[PDB]
RNA sequence: AUAUAUAUAUAUAUAUA
RNA sequence: UAUAUAUAUAUAUAUAUA
């Protein structure tokens, strides 16, 4: 996988991550990681199989 | 830790008694911790005052000693006689050192008995023999018998480490125990009454060999030790010398394969460049009378390692002959006698048949550089020029002056000799004349004082008063304006790092080059130095007299003139018995303030004329002059490639025409490297000289044991990376006798790990070497505001003599001459200036400092419980360490290694990361205020004064910038812009960027801002809270450091650091200081 | 200002946010009347 | 009820509000909680009713 | 009158201030309190009638 | 004697 | 009863009745 | 349809250098 901790800070700098401003993009971040995309690519096969 | 099971084992060493006792004392962050090391401690004072022991204690309190961290550990010890030399005959079996006399040239420098050397009492002086180190010859013996009964059992590796540095210890104890251990007295100084039987140079030769033999790790250092440690015995004087001599040569055979080089807007590329190296034949026939004076002074295994080096002229093998320079200069210092050390140096050999052509010529370009460096500040009326009293005034060096003076402060009276002391004075009693200054002739000459250098002849320097410094204090802070904007002096390259600085010598190093390295046997009282280098300072002052029209920049002028002429005849007051020897010397006083600006004048426009002369047979294209006072190298690039001949014939064409001059030299010349300062350029690599003495001090200093434990380490570090490696478990314990106290009779506190590696005023060595770590862990940052509360205290002495009507008299009279106006705001604050100059007092700041440490004793034999709210730079990194994570990663070696005597774990940082490429500039931005006012008045405030003018009102910012001198429609335009209110946001943030150094003992020679650090470190980006970001990408380039360096390894950091703790920290950072932040947390 | 008490007690960290944006508007609303004074 | 605390979570990143910035939009959310919700509707109603 | 304490929150948000610069409408504030409208009040009308 | 510097090193180990 | 000049970098520390 | 400008704080101690 493209690593976690590499893809979020391309991430934060697509978007304008800025503090001192409440932005509704800062919640395009949460729940990225590689634990859960070995869960939707299972989850998403083993559903169609089942 | 480590360093708190060094304690425990050398107090179970040095106290072998079944009276002994040791009681830990422990402290803790937790509230209810605290309470459970309040009653362990009070129980093992009561267990342990009669009779009962600990083993029972321990396990009941076994809650208190795996969770709580130590504080320290008091020793009893009711041990009546020292018992050095009851353990000193274990080792004393070698046969004793019987001292050499036909060795040395005098008779005092000679190793004799002290009753056969000084006859009676009265007439010694140890101040040729005097360590003047806080430790004894009895503690360091105790500091090795400790370390040799530890590692007497080892490994078949570690046993070879142990084994040679015992028969190395047997010439040393076995000498010690014929005369038997010296006992000194509380002050560390030893008497006559106890060296009346003992040799003389018998401690600082036992101190100078102690040093040595903790530090013979392979058995390349063990035949240097085992022919330094005899033969320092013997020769004081030359052996220093003898060993140091070819190194000056050697740097000249090695080839270049791959160098460094440094171009011309200072900044570091790398070169492929291969330039063979050509020495003559009259090069080895120098070389081998340099090692055949190295077989006469008694040395055979040194003189072996360098012919078995010479049939290899290999850089591989060129770390072996650096060590070899390395261990020559601790033999310790050569001292001696005040009158032997000018009565050699002020004894010179004039000639009137000098080449009067070429002095002409060399007066010239003195004067065509002084009026070169002060055509702009003089034909534009300078700010600090027509200020010349009150500049060089107001900022006054407080070292000393030449005479002790009966100062009356008040009601205190005291002797000082301190240079700002004697300003006070003479301003109170009206004996101050600003435009007169005195004549240094036959009538009232100039005092002496010495500096000690650890390999060179003892040289003396001069002690101008203080009227010689206010005259010379504002010509020459312009003239070293131009030295840092010119490529020839070398004020230009003066950088953090050495790669940087000394790195534009293999710029122009090629196959058809020749760098030309030459230094003067003396430069102050060559024959060059008397007439033509005052008188051409003298005429470039009479064409400054035309560029201005000032009646008061000619004034300032005419001084600077008048303390020339007043030099030009000089006369020094050296004492010798009971008559004064006044002895003329009209050469260059090395000790004004002009004593630098003035040789790097004086040796350009001398070796400008001494490489036009030898451009009558070689016809060359001079590339770099670089000069730095005598030291100075010059490349030249000719047009056929260099041979064997041409090197040869421009060195004894260099040689030659300097001594047209009466300047006797030698001329050295090569095309591969030069030794330009005591760093050594070799085959394009940068070598040091890594000499400092730990255990012997040139001269003692105005410093407790707690501030010279730190420069004990602090002397280890720099020795250690510069190749000079030094056993860190005989560094440890020897701080665990210069941090001992003594309490009462019978009963010594040793301080902890923890009390002595936080990062705090009472701090003496990091934990893990050639970094600083600041401990997040909650037991160690609450014990940080425990040191940071008592480091704030108050002298008596300083504050008698603050109010006293001379010292306010002192005041109200610079007050009155800066500005024209009312204002308190600096009459307040520049009577905080001088109190703050006073620390160079001797009896002021011991007197801080002991109310430094007294008071560290009440904290230290009680568990702590001060519980304080203080923000520190501790506090910071507490709140940005829980939001790491980290990763191992895998990053290659890519660079080149440019310093071949680092550790290995340092050198693996600059072999995958790069050494540094050019001196980062973060420093933020300077007020607005300290623009304007620094371009008006001499008068540089404090950045926490310019804070409380801007919260005044808007009509007493206005008075204040018209006191200093500012105009009235200046001050208008920064008051009504309201660019004050700008300046909240610039002097705040100018904290941040002062907090975290990237700058250290080690961390110069890395690459911060490198593409192999930057891949690491992954922080996502922010656009607002600027001050947050600049310490998330410092502290995350520093962690990746800190931890590649202790274990080898590199990790990646990812700090995702969210918005709602960014402006949490962003409000720390701007309440570390003492004064308003608008934004605060709670 | 005047924000409920579940926001105030709360854990997450867009309340958090929320929390230390309205305490600087409050702590540069005071400010900005001082610089009046000045 | 929608949550009071999930509820202007939600509405200070339709408003987009700035810190260090003074706006007219930081008054919005004087007020809201679950207690002003019950006096509103009553309110409302018992007017109505009498 | 106007309290002056909630003239200045009002007018402070209107002219939308943005902290850590300089602007030119920060100086819109300056000199407004009720001890001047109460003496502006009078050299206006006092010095019309002499 | 020195039984107690045994059992008080190893307490710091 | 008490002697240690000047300059250049670098680091540590400090400012408050 | 629109996201400000600007390079040498001071003092003492300590080491490296001249
Ligand atoms: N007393 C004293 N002890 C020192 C001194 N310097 C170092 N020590 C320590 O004391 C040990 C050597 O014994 P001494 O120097 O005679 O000190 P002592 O055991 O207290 O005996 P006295 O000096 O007579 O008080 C060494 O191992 C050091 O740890 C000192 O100046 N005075
Ligand atoms: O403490 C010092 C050291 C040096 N200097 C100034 O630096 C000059 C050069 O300092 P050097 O150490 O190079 O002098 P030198 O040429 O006499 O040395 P040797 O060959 O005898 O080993 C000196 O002549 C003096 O002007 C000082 O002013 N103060």
């Amino acid at each position: 996988l493209v690593s976690t901790e590499a893809q979020i800070q391309k991430m934060s700098q697509d978007l304008q991550l800025e503090a001192l401003t409440i932005q509704s993009e800062t919640q395009f971040l949460t729940g990225i990681n590689s634990q859960a995309a070995n869960d939707c690519f299972k989850t998403l096969i083993a559903a169609m199989l089942s | 830790g480590k360093y708190n099971l060094i304690l425990s084992e050398y107090l179970s060493f040095i106290y072998n008694s079944q009276s002994a006792v040791q009681i830990p004392i422990y402290y803790s962050s937790n509230s209810e911790l605290e309470n459970r090391c309040i009653e362990f401690h009070s129980k093992c004072l009561e267990n342990s005052k009669n009779g009962l022991s600990l083993k029972k204690l321990f396990v009941e309190y076994s809650d208190v000693i795996e969770n709580a961290t130590l504080l320290s550990i008091l020793s009893y010890s009711y041990d009546k006689y020292n018992a050095v030399e009851r353990k000193l005959v274990k080792y004393a079996k070698g046969k004793p050192l019987e001292a050499d006399l036909t060795v040395n040239e005098l008779d005092y420098e000679n190793n004799k008995i002290t009753s056969e050397l000084f006859p009676t009492a009265e007439e010694y002086t140890d101040l040729l023999m005097d360590p003047a180190i806080l430790t004894s010859l009895s503690s360091n013996l105790n500091a090795v018998m400790f370390w040799l009964e530890k590692h007497e059992n080892d490994v078949a590796e570690k046993l070879k480490i142990y084994k040679r540095r015992l028969d190395l210890f047997t010439i040393v104890a076995s000498t010690v125990n014929k005369y038997g251990v010296p006992r000194h007295n509380a002050k560390y100084r030893y008497e006559y009454e106890v060296m009346k039987d003992k040799p003389y140079y018998l401690v600082t030769w036992a101190n100078s060999s102690i040093e040595m033999l903790m530090s013979v790790f392979s058995h390349e250092d063990y035949l240097i030790a085992r022919e330094l440690i005899v033969l320092s015995y013997s020769n004081r004087s030359t052996l220093a010398k003898l060993v140091s001599s070819p190194m000056s040569i050697l740097v000249a055979l090695v080839d270049i394969n791959g160098t460094f080089i440094t171009n011309e807007e200072l900044e570091l590329e790398f070169s492929n460049k291969y330039v063979r190296a050509i020495v003559p034949d009259q090069t080895f026939d120098e070389l081998k009378q340099m090692l055949d004076n190295m077989r006469k002074a008694g040395l055979t295994d040194i003189p072996k390692m360098i012919q078995d080096w010479l049939v290899d002229c290999s850089i591989e093998k060129f770390p072996l002959m650096a060590k070899i320079y390395s261990w020559s200069f601790h033999v310790g210092f050569r001292k001696q006698k005040m009158l032997d050390a000018a009565l050699d140096q002020l004894k010179t050999e004039y000639t009137e048949d000098v080449d009067d052509e070429m002095y002409r010529e060399y007066t010239m370009l003195i004067r065509d550089e002084v009026v070169k460096m002060l055509e702009e500040p003089v034909k534009h009326d300078d700010h600090l020029l027509q200020d010349s009293e009150l500049a060089g005034l107001l900022s006054m060096s407080s070292a000393s002056n030449g005479e002790s003076r009966q100062l009356k402060f008040g009601r205190k009276t005291i002797f000082s000799t301190k240079k700002n002391m004697h300003v006070m004075d003479d301003m109170a009693n009206g004996r101050y004349t600003p435009g007169i200054i005195p004549p240094v002739n036959v009538d009232k000459p100039i005092p002496l004082g010495r500096r000690d250098v650890p390999g060179r002849r003892t040289r003396i320097i001069f002690i101008l008063p203080y009227e010689y410094f206010i005259a010379q204090h504002a010509v020459v802070e312009k003239m070293l304006i131009y030295a840092k904007h010119t490529r020839e002096y070398a004020e230009f390259y003066s950088q953090s790092n050495q790669l940087l600085s000394y790195g534009d010598v293999t710029r122009f190093l090629s196959n058809n080059s020749m760098v030309l390295y030459t230094d003067v046997s003396q430069w102050d009282s060559s024959q060059h130095n008397t007439q033509p280098f005052r008188k051409g300072i003298i005429m470039g002052l009479d064409m400054l007299a035309n560029m201005t029209n000032d009646a008061r920049v000619i004034q300032t002028l005419n001084l600077y003139k008048q303390t020339q002429i007043n030099l030009m005849d000089s006369y020094v007051q050296i004492p010798d018995g009971n008559v004064i020897k006044k002895i003329q010397y009209g050469a260059v006083a090395s000790g004004e303030k002009q004593t630098k600006a003035a040789n790097s004048i004086a040796n350009l426009a001398l070796i400008k004329t001494v490489l036009s002369r030898i451009s009558n047979k070689y016809s060359f294209a001079t590339k770099i002059i670089r000069v730095d006072g005598d030291d100075n190298y010059a490349v030249l690039q000719f047009n056929t490639e260099v041979t064997k001949q041409m090197v040869q014939d421009v060195s004894n064409d260099v040689r030659e025409t300097y001594a047209r001059m009466n300047t006797k030299v030698k001329a050295l010349v090569s095309t591969v490297g030069i030794e330009i300062a005591k760093r050594y350029i070799a085959g394009g690599k940068i070598f040091f000289r890594a000499g400092i003495n730990l255990l012997n001090n040139e001269k003692k200093g105005q410093s407790t044991q707690w501030d010279q434990a730190a420069v004990l380490y602090s002397n280890y570090i720099v020795n250690r990376l510069r190749g000079f490696e030094t056993d860190r478990e005989f560094i440890l314990t020897k701080i665990m006798q210069m941090t001992s106290v003594a309490i009462t009779g019978s009963l010594r506190l040793f301080p902890s790990e923890r009390v002595l590696t936080t990062n705090s005023t009472f701090k003496v060595f990091d934990s893990e070497d050639f970094i600083i770590e600041y401990g997040t862990t909650d037991d160690e940052v609450y014990i940080q505001r425990a040191f940071m509360s008592l480091s704030s205290q108050k002298s008596g002495i300083a504050d008698e003599i603050a109010a006293s009507s001379t010292f306010k008299n002192y005041v109200s009279r610079l007050s009155e001459q800066l500005l024209f106006s009312k204002n308190n705001i600096v009459s307040r604050g520049i009577a905080l200036t001088e109190k703050a100059k006073l620390n160079s007092y001797a009896p002021i700041s011991l007197e801080k400092r002991r109310a430094q440490i007294s008071a560290l004793l009440t904290m230290l034999q009680k568990p702590v419980t001060f519980k304080s709210s203080k923000i520190t730079i501790n506090d910071i990194l507490r709140d940005i360490k829980p939001f790491f994570t980290v990763n191992e990663a895998h990053l290659p070696i890519q660079y080149q290694k440019f310093m071949p005597t680092l550790p290995d774990n340092v050198q693996y940082i600059i072999q995958c990361i790069g050494s540094r490429t050019y001196q980062i500039e973060d420093d933020g931005s300077k007020s607005a205020i300290s623009r304007l006012i620094s371009k008006y008045s001499v008068y540089k405030p404090s950045i926490e004064e310019l804070y409380k003018v801007i919260s005044l009102h808007e009509n007493e910012i206005q008075l204040y910038l018209i006191s200093l001198g500012i105009p009235k429609i200046d001050a208008d335009t920064y008051v009504g812009s309201k660019i004050y209110s700008q300046d909240k946001y610039r002097i705040l943030e100018s904290y941040v960027y002062n907090l975290l150094s990237i700058n250290y003992g080690c961390y110069q020679l890395f690459d911060f801002n490198s593409p192999d650090l930057e891949k690491l470190i992954r922080i996502p980006f922010k656009g607002k809270i600027p001050a947050v970001t600049f310490i998330l990408h410092l502290y995350a380039k520093l962690e990746v450091i800190n931890h590649a360096i202790k274990n080898g390894s590199w990790i990646s950091l990812f700090c995702n650091y969210p918005k709602s703790e960014m402006i949490k920290l962003w409000k720390k950072m701007w309440n570390i200081t003492s004064l308003r932040s608008p934004y605060t947390n709670a | 200002i005047k924000i409920a008490d579940e926001v105030k007690k709360s854990n997450k960290e867009e309340s958090k946010q929320l929390l230390e944006v309205l305490k600087t508007k409050e702590e540069h609303q005071k400010e900005v009347q001082y610089e009046i004074l000045q």
